[PDB]
RNA sequence: CCCCAUGAACGAGGAAUUCCCAGUAAGUGCGGGUCAUAAGCUUGCGUUGAUUAAGUCCCUGCCCUUUGUACACACCGCCCG
RNA sequence: CGCAAGACGGACCAGAGCGAAAGCAUUUGCCAAGAAUGUUUUCAUUAAUCAAGAACGAAAGUCGGAGGUUCGAAGACGAUCAGAUACCGUCGUAGUUCCGACCAUAAACGAUGCCGACUGGCGAUGCGGCGGCGUUAUUCCCAUGACCCGCCGGGCAGCUUCCGGGAAACCAAAGUCUUUGGGUUCCGGGGGGAGUAUGGUUGCAAAGCUGAAACUUAAAGGAAUUGACGGAAGGGCACCACC
RNA sequence: AGCAGAGUGGCGCAGCGGAAGCGUGCUGGGCCCAUAACCCAGAGGUCGAUGGAUCGAAACCAUCCUCUGCUACCA
């Protein structure tokens, strides 16, 4: 469009995180003023909302980025709802490097309610205690069984705990970090990560359960 | 541009530069900033320690 | 490339013979 | 130009959109979400010559009058999201990536985050050019 | 005669591999003939840390690092001059030289 | 500018010094005219010159000993140093023990005096 | 060689190109050489006396190493339909 | 921001592995196959190499169907050039993909037949087995994995030298050769003419296999050395070079 | 004859309201050891007649003639 000043028919907004993150106040957007061809809430929902880790706990690392979709608008606030996490770039390229075997795997996974979700995990081997060898290749047998040994522990804490608590163990990173210690025995393994999670499906609106998080 | 007239020093001479060895690397001080620190390109026969005539400090040297 | 193109000359001149030939009768 | 009704102690965060190589750089400043957006400035339209478009201070002249519509709007803050041209091509900066930082970040507007985002296959179809590629 | 002893710079035991292309001849050549080198950068480059750095709305932050593999080829190798010309007793060392 | 010196000088600069090391001072003027009376030099120039690099070397021998010719007194200091030196005149202080396997050896003949015992852990680099 | 008369092109020069770093360039006169008569030439000498540089391998060329060659009448080479 | 189509398996991925060769990288399951090692098990010479004959055999191409994102012979344009049917830019058909039939060729190169014996040194790496003074992981454990050290097989390779050989380059094999003989298959005879002529055979097509002579000529070719030259690389230098 | 073009200043084509326009050729110079390619330099001058505006007219615009191009008839 190209209406005469375009930037004071827009309308400032807020937008607001659950009550799980220390910092609420996630930013600001705008969109045009209401019109009887296109209303500002159908112009306004269906967002993503890229967020890190670090500017809403404010204690901790400044990867894990989550994204947030804007479901209901509530008087100049918009209200958010996990939408699926991700990764840095760099951090997940500075982890693979030469002399290493890289370990991956997948699951799809329901929730206790109606959400559905399909996590990706790593691992990568460790580079020993006190090798004089270059190498840290690890055979086909092992690897097999620490992807097995993944997906057993991500599907467990998943299937079970309702969609909050899977957020609150992923923050810390309690997932992962008992990857790291089921599997030490068959490879001692250092890093496990979980790069993309992606909410696939998701059931109804349900405004009850809706502002549980932002309670 | 619309910065008003600068002015800043050398602090070292680097060495020459361009295809004849017609320009000189130099590095100056901004006289205003004493951390401050640009490389630039200089055309004229320079020793060190005189001061320059900067339009801007925008523009920087990498290269002939 | 040289001697791959002495070899295709002639042979698209081999092919003509053998048609000018079947031609012939 | 309407702002929002505080700014004073906090800042409002856009977010940046470099875009890098050759032939070509756009700066393209957003909202958050990246939903809506203002202005948009090529250093095709600072100078014309068809061969300065990748150009360090064409770059710079770009991001020099960006930053200006930014803070008169109440956008005081960026965070940067790179895009190299990626796709199976180059998947490298161009030479106006470093420019427009050092020429907007000193014009007066801060500067929160910066990270890579670039397009990169997991190995996807083949590229032009051909077997022998170009040559000359 | 020859003028190498491994004929390429690995193919031992192996009957054949995937072909990968050069980044800037465009060419093809073998992964295992292909010129491999890593890159590693700072994303703002050295020159103009100082004038970023400050203008932070942190107090602190270490800055992201730029990861790209490239694979060139043979003559877009010689080119760009990241290899030369050695003498004859000279092309037998593996090592790279230090930095 | 250029003007490094030539081997004729460097040659019989060396040898001046080492047969008339007491008559030199560590003045130009003086180390000059010393040069002209214990030998003659065919020109005045080449004279100028053999003096200057004289001194120059006369300056450099009045510290640690130089690597391409010889006096008298290093060549004492020398001997001085290569009969005795000061840190022992016992061998080598007279008891050293040793740990086992090098005494497994001594036992399969006939010594068994003067030992320790330290049995450290394996292995290398671990 | 001298005297009087006659009074042209030419009003700062295309494509190109030469030479020069300190009493040097440029301006300016003089001696010697050839000489029966005769320097716009050449070789030396004084007098007046700047601007610009304190560098580089871009062009032209030269020295050293390494490398490639079907060249050695030596790339102004050799050789194909 | 969502959806669809087709293609494709990055970084990790290495003088690493497997396969007769051609070749072979996302997950999980199923189906049959194989090497090496271990064994105080079984059979008792059942073997080695190979005319005839047989299976597999890149890419391109041909025939009939499906599909057709991407790249792209052909073709149409835009430039560069005296010319420019080219290198470069845009568009784009066949083809590229899958299914069923054909085609049998490549620098199908380690340009190096297969099987067996003997003859230096040294450090690694993949797999199996054996031993251990050492640490670590879990139930404190044992059984075991990870790392450390050593030993025994067979495998991809490397380094080292007056083993010996070679025209040399080089090679623990290309060695054990005028002091010539372990077994066996294939194949070569100066350079052109020519993989042409011709007849046979196979193929739908394209072609494949088999394959001469007349005539012509004193050189063709290999390795290495010294020069010169290079729109090769690294240094240095000149107002008869430049700024 | 209806329509169109032209009536050289070396050639051929004839460009527009500023006295050769374009393309080409010839001749000479430059570059290069040399040739080609490439770069420069030329040449007596109402441009068929009668008129008007005009500072001026092949060229700004008319009145006439002739030659040709296409169409085509009086004879």
């Amino acid at each position: 469009k190209k209406v005469v000043d375009p930037f004071s028919k827009k309308d400032w907004y807020d937008v607001k995180a659950p009550a799980m993150f220390n910092i609420r106040n996630i930013g600001k957007t705008l969109v045009t003023r209401t019109q009887g061809t296109k209303i500002a809430s159908d112009g306004l929902k269906g967002r993503v909302f890229e967020v890190s880790l670090a500017d809403l706990q404010n204690d901790e690392v400044a990867f894990r980025k989550f994204k947030l979709i804007t479901e209901d608008v509530q008087g100049k606030n918009c209200l958010t709802n996990f939408h699926g996490m991700d990764l840095t770039r760099d951090k997940m390229c500075s982890m693979v490097k030469k002399w290493q075997t890289m370990i991956e795997a997948h699951v799809d996974v329901k929730t206790t309610d109606g959400y559905l979700l399909h996590l990706f995990c790593v691992g990568f081997t460790k580079k020993c205690n006190n090798q004089i060898r270059k190498t840290s290749y690890a055979q086909h047998q092992q690897v097999r069984q620490i992807r097995k040994k993944m997906m057993e522990i991500m599907t467990r804490e998943v299937q079970t705990n309702d969609l909050k608590e899977v957020v609150n163990k992923l923050i810390p990173d309690s997932i992962g970090k008992d990857i790291e210690k089921a599997c030490q025995s068959i490879y001692p393994l250092h890093d496990v990560f979980v790069r993309k999670v992606k909410m696939l499906k998701k059931p109804k609106f349900e405004l009850g359960k809706l502002m549980e998080l932002h309670g | 541009r619309v910065q008003p007239i600068k002015l800043a020093r050398v602090t070292k001479v680097l060495g020459r530069t361009g295809s004849q060895g017609q320009c000189t690397q130099v590095r100056v001080e901004f006289m205003d900033d004493t951390s401050r620190s640009i490389i630039r390109n200089v055309k004229g026969p320079v020793r060190e320690g005189d001061v320059l005539t900067l339009l801007e400090s925008e523009r920087e040297a990498r290269r002939l | 490339m040289r001697a791959k193109w002495r070899k295709k000359r002639m042979r698209r001149l081999k092919r003509k013979r053998r048609k000018m030939r079947q031609r012939s009768k | 130009s309407l702002g929002p009704q505080v700014a004073e102690g906090e800042n409002v965060f856009g977010v940046c959109h470099i875009f890098a190589s050759f032939n070509d750089t756009f700066v393209h400043v957003t909202d958050l979400s990246g939903k809506e957006t203002i202005c948009r400035v090529t250093g095709g339209m600072k100078v014309k010559a068809d061969r300065d478009e990748s150009s360090p201070y064409a770059a710079m002249l770009a991001a020099q009058d960006v930053a200006q519509r930014c803070k008169e709007l109440g956008i005081t803050a960026l965070h940067i999201k790179l895009r190299a041209t990626g796709g199976n091509r180059t998947k490298t900066p161009g030479p106006g990536a470093q420019s427009a930082l050092r020429a907007l970040a000193r014009s007066g507007m801060k500067i929160g985050r910066i990270e890579d985002v670039t397009p990169i296959p997991s190995d996807s179809t083949r590229r032009k050019g051909g077997r022998r590629g170009r040559r000359l | 005669t020859k003028k190498r002893r491994n004929n390429g710079r690995a193919k031992k035991g192996r009957g054949h591999v995937q072909p990968i292309r050069c980044t800037n001849c465009a060419c093809c050549v073998p992964k295992d003939k292909a010129i491999k080198k890593f890159v590693i950068r700072n994303i703002v480059e050295a020159a103009a840390v100082r004038d970023i750095s400050e203008v932070s709305v942190f107090d602190a932050y270490v800055l992201p690092k730029l990861y790209v593999k490239l694979h060139y080829c043979v003559s877009c190798a010689i080119h760009s001059k990241v290899v030369r010309n050695r003498s004859r007793e000279a092309r037998k060392d593996r090592t790279p030289p230090p930095r | 500018m250029g003007r490094v010196r030539t081997k004729t000088v460097k040659k019989a600069a060396r040898v001046i010094i080492e047969k008339y090391y007491t008559r030199l001072g560590n003045d130009f003027h003086t180390n000059k005219r010393v040069c002209e009376e214990i030998a003659i030099i065919p020109s005045k120039k080449l004279r100028n010159k053999i003096a200057g690099y004289v001194t120059h070397l006369m300056k450099r021998i009045q510290r640690g000993p130089v690597r391409g010719i010889s006096i008298k007194l290093q060549e004492e200091e020398r001997e001085r140093r290569d009969n005795y030196v000061p840190e022992v005149s016992a061998l080598d202080q007279e008891i050293i023990e040793v740990d086992p396997d090098t005494k497994e050896m001594l036992k399969l003949l006939d010594f068994g005096s003067l030992s320790n015992l330290q049995v450290t852990q394996p292995t290398v680099g671990m």
